[PDB]
């Protein structure tokens, strides 16, 4: 559903 | 019987979790600051308390063995999916049954049914919130126990979305099976009796505190001007 924000956290 | 690996585990998830929390909880003063007056006088502070809470989930999940080994979508799945219920079990750290309240310090920092309530919530979910965390909080959990249940909740199999539901079961039966044996080899009677079905069944009470946590929450957002009031975060992870 994109979520950039989680994405980058779990970078 | 437990292994060098599964010592290895639990090590992983303590130290996981010591990075995670802390337990001065002095970070709560970046937050918006609470109003205790009050329509919805504390749903600023609050969203900042768990858009913070969610950061330090998410660090959690990332240290999870094997967790890593999952596809970018399913650890947005079972993030997106657990988050509250991880929050409300993590929570229970800094619950008291001294009062039955969440007790972060400071009396600022200290938050009871009524501030939930002054957040947007009904008894509806916090009666049974609040029994979640008495039951659990009597469990008396080892740390090690505690850390371990963090991480078997966040890695669920069944959660709505998963893709490789078979590669997810295999990463909690390795912590299960470590909880299993951890509290058959290290958590002595009476205490221990029965104590991995309790915590397990404490995974169903979260299943069923996420359901009604995701309606109120449907509902609270619903309204921009309180969707206007949350973090950027918690849009993207509980619903924007
Ligand atoms: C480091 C810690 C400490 O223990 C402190 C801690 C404390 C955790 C606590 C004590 C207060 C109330 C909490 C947040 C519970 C409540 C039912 C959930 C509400 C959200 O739906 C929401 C969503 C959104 C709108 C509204 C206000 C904000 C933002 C919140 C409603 C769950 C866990 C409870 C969490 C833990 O991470």
């Amino acid at each position: 559903k994109n979520h950039p924000m989680l994405m980058n956290l779990l970078k | 019987k437990l292994s060098e690996e599964q010592q290895h585990i639990i090590a992983i998830l303590l130290d996981a979790h010591h990075k995670t929390y802390d337990p001065t909880y002095a970070d709560f003063r970046d937050f918006r600051p609470p109003v205790r007056m009050s329509p919805l006088s504390m749903l600023p502070h609050l969203a900042d308390l768990v858009s913070y809470s969610i950061q330090k989930v998410i660090g959690f999940a990332k240290m999870i063995p094997g967790f890593r080994d999952l596809t970018s979508d399913d650890q947005i799945v079972l993030l997106k999916s657990s988050a509250i219920e991880v929050i409300m079990l993590r929570s229970n750290q800094s619950f008291t049954m001294d009062d039955m309240s969440w007790d972060c310090g400071s009396q600022d920092y200290k938050y009871d049914v009524t501030d939930v309530s002054k957040a947007g919530h009904t008894l509806e979910l916090i009666e049974p919130l609040i029994k979640f965390q008495v039951g659990l909080k009597k469990l008396n959990l080892h740390e090690e126990e505690h850390v371990l249940l963090m991480a078997i909740c966040i890695v669920s199999p069944d959660r709505p979305g998963v893709q490789d539901a078979k590669l997810v079961e295999a990463i909690q039966d390795r912590l299960s099976n470590t909880l299993q044996t951890y509290i058959r080899c290290r958590h002595p009677p009476p205490g221990s009796h029965q104590l991995y079905a309790k915590m397990i069944q404490k995974l169903a009470d979260l299943r069923s505190l996420n359901e009604e946590h995701s309606k109120q929450y449907r509902s609270l957002s619903f309204q921009p001007e309180n969707s206007m009031k949350l973090t950027p975060l918690v849009l993207e992870v509980f619903g924007n």
